[PDB]
């Protein structure tokens, strides 16, 4: 779950 | 005069007077006209910009308006003058009107109203007030060919003659050639070839202020017109063109696309219409009815534009409807009309007023500037927005909610270079358990849904593993009303998977989820039309501004990104917002399938195994 | 049988 | 947009001060309006959005009082020190009233703070809290009109503070 | 950078000078904390010193956190100082040279800074203060168009000078007009107090340069800050370094002055608000807003100045171009093309939220959340790509000797990125050499 | 010992496998991806992490539409 609940839209925003 | 940031130096033709907030309109020289919503003349100025000019964008402040030759004849049509409409631009206009505008309408509105068309004793006659036009468009070499001519080659003798029927058609693009338009003239009052019909307006048909005005600017000066009324769906389009076959009184011509269509119209006319049912008839392929005494026929165009043999009932049937005279004909779904065998079937089909009906014009093959002589010019156009405040439809909560892409699908993305790339962005397994998300929270909250699918193996598949109804190709009818009954009466069903099957080929049930999954391609006008069908005001949320939920699946860093941006364009142009939502709040709680990652490697599996014939 | 005519152009003045 | 409003109500009364002054105390009037000025001064100083309003509570009537130095501080200065000897050097004893109007100044002051509140603009809320000095004795007369006071700024949530100088009062001690 | 700031990072020296000036302490007094307010009255009239202890006595534990920011605000700024109480007591006092003016400031006393330039009498040549607003804005509107680099804006070569020493507009060329940098574009999309705030703080920081007294500038400032709108002072009594500083601040509007020559100079609200920087003028009455913003990315703009064209230009396609209208629409290219400039989402966003037009204000969200979320997202699009050169240590034979060089890369600070799994590591470049040395030596030493 | 300087890129990992592709087919031509450190990070040589930059625009704007 890692890798899909954070992959392109939570790098920058979290 | 471009600027160096690419605005029109506009400035100098356009001369600003100091009556800046009385009058809302910007007129620019280049036939755009611009309308401030929040100006307390916009009721005035919005009135009068329908009229004479064609809208191509309606947010929710400024309005843009586009000025056309079509418009200009429509507004021709409906009795203004030059004269009258320069003054009401000028009195709304905050600057100077340009001289190159003033020009632009005075030449039109001089060359039309010309040239008559008459459509009697099963023929075409052109005539006009004006010999020398007739006597100069004679030299055009595809003129002469149009006008038809004696057994013997001579060509026949306000003196009209007569035109070849399958040169018609051609006669119309010629007549843009030579500037001068035909005109869709029709003896409301004054027919007597064909008697009246025992049909009227039963006293439960209710005319909404909208439908009503454009009926009356579709009537002008009381004699029925040519031309083509876009409404939105579930707003009584039906109604409204049996308002008309009522009002007009003549014999009747409906199509549609398919029997649903069909039956769908004349349950309409049995509601609405008093015409009695031995005078309604249906030339369908399975149910038949006798072409004797049909006073309002109601067929498809594929039945009357089917090239191949037909069976001998058919072509009796056919003979008959050539040889009747039809003073009223209703086309429904224009956008499928510029297709050059059901265009056929206006060359074939001898009637004298035409009307058309849907809900969208913008073709992507964009063939629509033959379509404004093939029926008419744009009669009416409803502002979406402004019947969703009137409470008419659903104000619809429109979504695209972004569905990141596996890896292992994201590197075979990319190393798919063909068509079979479709399946790959179809089938995410993320999409999947957001589609899975949305369905049980929708179900939780007791809503319908309907999940839209281009793709027939994709749809399949996501119907088959989330255990609901699918509809696609074949689809038994039988089977198919039965999955749509129990749709609409068992609470324990409330999620229909339908493919591409559900635009127009058959009748959607009212519902308030729409998701869609997969895309035709960028066709930002089918899917609009389709999503405008699906959903419809529901009772009990008329005060929220969001009664009705729709989601779009797009995946992340694809082409259907691409797809849906230039889809959504329509729709954004009616002033449809859309929120992109990337995280879904609540899944991280409920449990959804493909958890582990072996699970999307064996979806991942499966998906390779359809190849590229699926 | 409000379909004879049907017009706003008065609504269209200086006030 | 805190706006607080700091309003100072001054024991005016002329006989016990008179009486100080025959004691030859090391404290006079004229230090008590020093005193008075110069916190008030510090009021407007810690803030542009602090207001000052200083009231005279005297016998007669209460009186609205309002070179390196500040502009406003020196002008707010001038304007209170010509209002306190314009009313001290008019303030004529006669009758044998000696309890000074406190209740009546009290209703003053609310009644400019209620004033101050409605001019206040809906952007910024207006605090407003009551200092008094208590210098002469109490009145009895005026406990119905206090109590009606009291009332009316816990009605309006106004913080009252008393500074008793000489004698003391239960009734500031209940307000 | 706020002004306190700034202040708190002066030499005691030049706070020593500056508490010379009761202004300069009736300004520091007014931007203390509260508590702090309290605590500098309490000690106002205390010629002895207050034990630690007993000053902290005074505020509740839970608010020690407040007490504790306050006291080191207090003793950054050298307003209080600690003195070695008898018995071994460490008492707190105020700065006598700051209290003794503060007391001047606000007891009375002392000497006017302005000599009641009522002395000339009536200005034959008075203005009025929308005049002077007005005249104010037209300025600063001269300089930024100067900094487009519009010929109709010709401003002193001094000025573009101040600039370049800024680095807002560098010079690649002399003799063609500077370039404006990524720094000019952020100083242009910041709102006008704080772009006048900034500018002020510049030049503050190369005051030096031009040979002028720090401590004259900022308590003549202070004072212009408690000058009064419409009402002018005294020219005389100030050095040749404050005329040239006068005339500069003339040249950008915040002082009115009709010629050189003249002995009156009017401040404006905007030099009145200048000290607060960006704070404290929270009910700046600017422009009503002229911007529209539509659904499908338009912008309508009710304006003429070549200033807000452009400004719109930064950032979004032009389309239309009427008398009292312009027309654009807002692109992913064009903001891009800003971002590359180096303008951030959040100026945008801030700036279309200045220039909301009244309209756009009834509804609940200044402007629509999609716009700005799409705005955002086109904004994080172009930071995907994550640039970090370094060098790969990634032969570790045994996990302990692992854990040790990260440890000691960890107590170096050169670290970049850890995979204790793999057993892999990036250092920096400038931090590869020590800690290459330190494996080396490890080795030696076994 | 035997280490490469370059520069460590770090993406999320649908840009870490285009990149995999991108060196596998050597659509970049020459591979410069020499060794992948972690499921996110990356270490490429500065020499043409400029060229791919290039190409990893060139992905998200077909990913895209033109107004």
């Amino acid at each position: 779950a890692r890798i899909l609940a954070a992959s392109w839209p939570q790098n920058r925003e979290d | 005069k471009v600027d160096e940031y690419g605005a029109k130096d506009y400035r100098l033709q356009m001369p600003l007077k100091d009556d800046h907030t009385s009058r809302p309109l910007w007129v620019a020289p280049d036939g755009h006209i611009f309308l401030e919503a929040f100006s307390p003349v916009y009721k005035y100025a919005q009135d009068f910009l329908v009229a004479i000019a064609e809208p191509v964008c309606r947010p929710t402040h400024v309005h843009e308006y586009k000025l056309t030759a079509y418009s200009l004849y429509a507004a021709v049509s409906v009795g203004l003058q030059t004269s009258d409409i320069t003054e009401y631009l000028r009195k709304l206009s905050k600057t100077g009107v340009p001289d190159g505008i003033m020009q632009f309408i005075k030449l039109c509105t001089v060359s039309y109203g010309k040239v008559k068309l008459v459509l009697k004793h099963n023929r075409y006659f052109v005539e006009s007030c004006h010999p020398d036009v007739i006597q100069h468009l004679l030299q055009d070499p595809v003129i002469r060919e149009c006008r038809l001519r004696n057994s013997e080659g001579e060509a026949t003798e306000t003196v009209s003659f007569e035109v070849k029927q399958e040169m018609i058609e051609e006669l119309q693009k010629r007549c843009i050639h030579l500037e001068y338009p035909l005109l869709a003239e029709y003896d409301f009052r004054n027919d007597s070839v064909n008697p009246d019909i025992n049909i009227d307006l039963k006293p439960t048909a209710v005319l909404r202020p909208y439908q009503e005005k454009s009926l009356r600017k579709m009537f002008g000066n009381g004699r029925a017109r040519s031309g083509v009324i876009v409404l939105p769906c579930g707003a009584g389009k039906s109604l409204v063109g049996v308002t008309a076959a009522c009002t007009v009184r003549k014999r009747c011509l409906v199509l549609g696309n398919s029997a649903v269509s069909v039956e769908q119209w004349k349950a309409q006319f049995k509601m609405w219409s008093t015409i009695d049912d031995s005078q309604i008839c249906r030339f369908t392929s399975d149910a038949k009815d006798k072409p004797i005494g049909c006073s309002v026929a109601i067929s498809t165009y594929s039945m009357l534009g089917h090239t191949t043999k037909r069976s001998w009932e058919a072509e009796r049937v056919m003979e008959w409807l050539k040889t009747q005279e039809w003073g009223l004909m209703i086309l429904d779904e224009v956008h499928t009309i510029p297709a050059k065998m059901f265009r056929r079937v206006l060359t074939i089909v001898q009637a004298h007023c035409k009307l058309g009906l849907t809900a969208t014009l913008v073709r992507e093959d964009d063939k629509i500037v033959d379509l404004n002589f093939l029926i008419g010019p744009k009669l009416y156009e409803a502002n979406w927005m402004e019947l969703q405040n009137n409470g008419y439809i659903a104000k619809v909560q429109c979504a695209e909610v972004w569905c990141p892409m596996s890896p292992e699908f994201y590197r075979e993305y990319v190393a798919i270079k063909t068509k079979k790339r479709i399946l790959l962005y179809t089938m995410n397994p993320n999409k999947f358990r957001a589609c899975q998300f949305l369905i049980k929270f929708h179900e939780r909250r007791n809503d319908k849904i309907i999940v839209f699918a281009d793709n027939v193996f994709a749809l399949k598949e996501y119907a088959i593993r989330l255990n609901k109804p699918y509809i696609y190709g074949p689809t038994s009818q039988g089977e198919r009303m039965q999955i749509l009954q129990n749709f609409k009466h068992n609470p324990k069903i409330n999620t229909i998977f339908i493919s591409k099957v559900g635009d127009t080929s058959f009748d959607l049930p009212e519902a308030n989820v729409l998701i869609q999954i997969s895309s035709h391609g960028g066709s930002r006008r089918q899917e609009a039309q389709r999503l405008g069908r699906v959903l419809r005001a529901k009772k009990g949320m008329v005060a929220e501004e969001y009664n009705a939920f729709f989601y779009s699946l797009v995946s992340q860093d694809t082409q259907e990104m691409a797809y849906s941006t230039k889809r959504q364009r329509f729709l954004v142009d009616q002033g449809y917002s859309f929120k992109v939502i990337t995280k879904l709040a609540g899944m991280e709680e409920e449990d959804l399938a493909f958890s582990t990652k072996e699970e999307q490697q064996q979806l991942l599996q499966k998906v390779l195994a359809a190849t590229d014939l699926d | 049988r409000w379909e004879g005519g049907y017009e706003r152009t008065w609504e269209i003045l200086k006030e | 947009d805190e706006l607080n409003l700091l309003v100072i109500v001054v024991d005016a009364n002329p006989i016990w001060w008179g009486k100080q002054a025959l004691k030859e105390s090391q404290f006079t009037l004229s230090k008590c309006i020093d005193a008075v000025m110069v916190l008030g001064n510090s009021h407007l100083f810690m803030n542009r959005s602090n207001k000052l309003a200083v009231i005279a509570s005297h016998i007669q009537e209460s009186r609205f009082l309002y070179d390196g130095k500040y502009e406003l501080l020196t002008s707010a200065n001038e304007v209170i020190v010509e209002e306190i000897k314009d009313l001290m050097t008019k303030s004529d004893i006669k009758g044998q009233h000696t309890e000074t109007l406190l209740a009546g100044s009290l209703a003053k002051a609310l009644c400019y703070i209620h004033r101050m509140n409605k001019e206040v603009k809906d952007n910024q809320e207006m605090k407003s809290r009551i200092l008094v000095i208590k210098a002469a004795e109490d009145s009895a007369l005026q406990y119905m009109n206090f109590m009606n006071v009291i009332f009316a700024a816990q009605k309006q949530n106004i913080l009252i503070d008393a500074c008793v100088l000489d004698s003391d009062s239960g009734l500031l001690q209940q307000a | 950078r706020n002004l306190q700031e700034f202040l708190g990072g002066l030499s005691p020296g030049v706070l020593d000078r500056l508490y010379g000036h009761p202004a300069t302490c009736l300004a520091v007094f007014r931007e203390l904390p509260s508590l702090a307010k309290n605590w500098v009255m309490r000690m106002l009239f205390l010629e002895q010193p207050l034990p630690q202890a007993a000053v902290a006595l005074w505020v509740k534990k839970e608010f020690s956190k407040a007490q504790e920011e306050s006291t080191g605000l207090l003793s950054g700024l050298r307003i209080w100082h600690t003195q070695l109480l008898p018995g071994g007591l460490q008492g707190l006092i105020l700065n006598p040279i700051f209290r003794q003016n503060l007391r001047i400031a606000l007891l009375g006393g002392g000497k006017a800074w302005s000599d009641d330039t009522s002395q000339l009498g009536p200005d034959k040549h008075a203005r009025d203060v929308p005049s002077l607003d007005k005249y104010a804005e037209e300025r600063w509107e001269v300089v930024l168009h100067f900094m487009v680099g519009s010929p109709s804006a010709a401003v002193s070569q001094d000025l573009a000078q101040l600039l370049s020493q800024a680095g807002l507009m560098k010079s690649t060329e002399p003799g063609e007009p500077p370039c404006i940098t990524s720094a000019g574009f952020q100083f242009l999309l910041l709102d006008t107090p704080a772009q006048l705030w900034y500018f002020m703080l510049q030049y503050l920081q190369t005051a030096q340069s031009r040979g002028m007294d720090l401590v004259e500038i900022l308590s003549f400032l202070f004072q212009l800050s408690f000058s009064t709108l419409g009402k002018d002072y005294s020219v005389e009594g100030m050095s040749d370094s404050l005329l040239n500083f006068l005339q500069h601040l003339r040249e950008f509007g915040l002082v009115f002055q009709r010629k050189r020559k003249s002995r009156r100079y009017y401040p404006t609200r905007l030099a009145i608000n200048l000290s607060s920087g960006v704070s404290g003028a929270g009910g700046t009455v600017h422009q009503p807003g002229f911007i529209v913003v539509e659904t499908n990315y338009r912008l309508y703009a009710y304006t003429e100045s070549e200033l807000q064209i452009a400004l719109i230009a930064l950032f979004s396609e032009m389309l239309y171009r009427f008398p009292n209208m312009v027309v654009a629409q807002v692109t992913r290219e064009s903001v891009q093309q800003a971002i590359a400039s180096g303008i951030t989402a959040q100026q945008i966003i801030h700036f279309l939220r200045t220039r909301a037009h009244p309209v756009m204000l009834k509804q609940t969200p200044v402007l629509p959340p999609t716009i700005t979320d799409q705005i955002r997202l086109w904004e994080l699009e172009r930071d995907r790509l994550r640039f970090t050169e370094g060098v790969l240590y990634n032969q570790f034979l045994s996990q302990v000797d692992f854990e040790l060089l990260l440890a000691h890369a960890r107590e170096l600070g050169v670290l970049v990125f850890e995979n204790s799994a793999k057993r892999l590591m990036v250092v920096t470049p400038a931090g590869h050499s020590d800690v290459k040395r330190f494996w080396k030596r490890q080795k030696h030493s076994s | 010992v035997n280490v490469l300087k370059g520069v460590l890129i770090e993406c999320d990992p649908a840009m870490k496998q285009f990149l995999l592709y991108l060196d596998e087919s050597n659509a970049l031509g020459k591979k410069f991806i020499i060794q992948d450190i972690d499921d996110t990070h990356v270490f490429v040589i500065a020499e043409l992490v400029n060229v791919l930059q290039e190409r990893v625009g060139e992905l998200m704007d077909q990913n895209a539409f033109s107004l």
